[PDB]
Protein backbone atom coordinates (compact mmCIF):
# COMPACT_ATOMS: atom_id res chain seq x y z
CA UNK A 1 0.00 0.00 0.00
CA UNK A 2 2.83 2.42 0.73
CA UNK A 3 4.39 1.70 -2.65
CA UNK A 4 1.11 2.44 -4.40
CA UNK A 5 0.72 5.61 -2.32
CA UNK A 6 4.18 6.80 -3.37
CA UNK A 7 3.30 5.95 -6.98
CA UNK A 8 0.21 8.14 -6.71
CA UNK A 9 2.39 10.88 -5.24
CA UNK A 10 4.68 10.63 -8.27
CA UNK A 11 1.61 10.88 -10.50
CA UNK A 12 0.64 14.08 -8.70
CA UNK A 13 4.08 15.58 -9.28
CA UNK A 14 3.80 14.57 -12.94
CA UNK A 15 0.51 16.44 -13.10
CA UNK A 16 2.15 19.53 -11.63
CA UNK A 17 4.88 19.28 -14.27
CA UNK A 18 2.27 19.22 -17.02
CA UNK A 19 0.49 22.18 -15.41
CA UNK A 20 3.73 24.17 -15.34
CA UNK A 21 4.31 23.43 -19.03
CA UNK A 22 0.79 24.65 -19.76
CA UNK A 23 1.39 27.83 -17.71
CA UNK A 24 4.58 28.53 -19.71
CA UNK A 25 2.71 28.12 -22.99
CA UNK A 26 0.00 30.47 -21.75
CA UNK A 27 2.66 33.02 -20.76
CA UNK A 28 4.10 32.93 -24.26
CA UNK A 29 0.64 33.26 -25.80
CA UNK A 30 -0.12 36.26 -23.59
CA UNK A 31 3.07 38.01 -24.67
CA UNK A 32 2.20 37.33 -28.31
CA UNK A 33 -1.29 38.75 -27.78
CA UNK A 34 0.10 41.92 -26.19
CA UNK A 35 2.39 42.35 -29.19
CA UNK A 36 -0.59 41.86 -31.50
CA UNK A 37 -2.53 44.56 -29.67
CA UNK A 38 0.44 46.91 -29.94
CA UNK A 39 0.61 46.35 -33.67
CA UNK A 40 -3.14 46.84 -34.04
CA UNK A 41 -2.82 50.23 -32.34
CA UNK A 42 0.15 51.12 -34.54
CA UNK A 43 -1.78 50.11 -37.69
CA UNK A 44 -4.78 52.18 -36.55
CA UNK A 45 -2.66 55.31 -36.11
CA UNK A 46 -0.84 54.95 -39.43
CA UNK A 47 -3.71 53.56 -41.50
CA UNK A 48 -3.95 54.95 -45.02
CA UNK A 49 -7.73 54.89 -44.78
CA UNK A 50 -7.66 57.89 -42.48
CA UNK A 51 -9.02 61.03 -44.10
CA UNK A 52 -8.60 63.78 -41.52
CA UNK A 53 -6.13 66.61 -41.13
CA UNK A 54 -5.94 69.92 -39.25
CA UNK A 55 -8.02 72.79 -40.60
CA UNK A 56 -6.79 76.34 -41.15
CA UNK A 57 -9.21 78.80 -39.57
CA UNK B 1 21.05 111.02 -46.49
CA UNK B 2 22.53 107.54 -46.09
CA UNK B 3 21.64 107.37 -42.39
CA UNK B 4 18.05 108.32 -43.18
CA UNK B 5 17.87 105.73 -45.94
CA UNK B 6 19.05 102.99 -43.59
CA UNK B 7 16.60 104.12 -40.90
CA UNK B 8 13.79 103.86 -43.44
CA UNK B 9 15.06 100.46 -44.58
CA UNK B 10 15.03 98.91 -41.14
CA UNK B 11 11.78 100.58 -40.15
CA UNK B 12 10.07 99.09 -43.18
CA UNK B 13 11.70 95.76 -42.36
CA UNK B 14 10.38 95.81 -38.80
CA UNK B 15 6.88 96.80 -39.95
CA UNK B 16 6.69 94.10 -42.62
CA UNK B 17 8.13 91.35 -40.44
CA UNK B 18 5.94 92.25 -37.48
CA UNK B 19 2.76 92.10 -39.54
CA UNK B 20 3.43 89.18 -41.88
CA UNK B 21 5.33 87.07 -39.36
CA UNK B 22 2.58 87.50 -36.79
CA UNK B 23 -0.07 86.42 -39.27
CA UNK B 24 1.88 83.44 -40.61
CA UNK B 25 3.06 82.24 -37.22
CA UNK B 26 -0.46 82.43 -35.79
CA UNK B 27 -1.76 80.40 -38.73
CA UNK B 28 0.96 77.80 -38.20
CA UNK B 29 0.29 77.70 -34.48
CA UNK B 30 -3.42 77.09 -34.97
CA UNK B 31 -2.77 74.36 -37.53
CA UNK B 32 -0.31 72.60 -35.23
CA UNK B 33 -2.67 73.02 -32.28
CA UNK B 34 -5.26 71.03 -34.22
CA UNK B 35 -2.80 68.20 -35.02
CA UNK B 36 -3.43 64.88 -33.28
CA UNK B 37 -2.05 61.34 -33.51
CA UNK B 38 -5.46 59.74 -33.09
CA UNK B 39 -6.96 57.13 -35.34
CA UNK B 40 -9.00 59.72 -37.23
CA UNK B 41 -6.33 61.94 -38.83
CA UNK B 42 -3.96 60.90 -41.58
CA UNK B 43 -0.41 61.23 -40.29
CA UNK B 44 0.91 61.91 -43.79
CA UNK B 45 -1.65 64.65 -44.38
CA UNK B 46 -0.88 66.37 -41.08
CA UNK B 47 2.92 66.25 -41.38
CA UNK B 48 2.73 67.35 -45.01
CA UNK B 49 0.52 70.28 -44.12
Amino acid sequence: ELQARIAGEQAAIQNETTKLQMIAQLRQAEQALISEQRRERNMRILSSGNQGMPTIQ
Amino acid sequence: DQWAQQVLNYGLLIVLFAAVFGLLMQIFGSYMADLRFDGAQNVAYAIGG
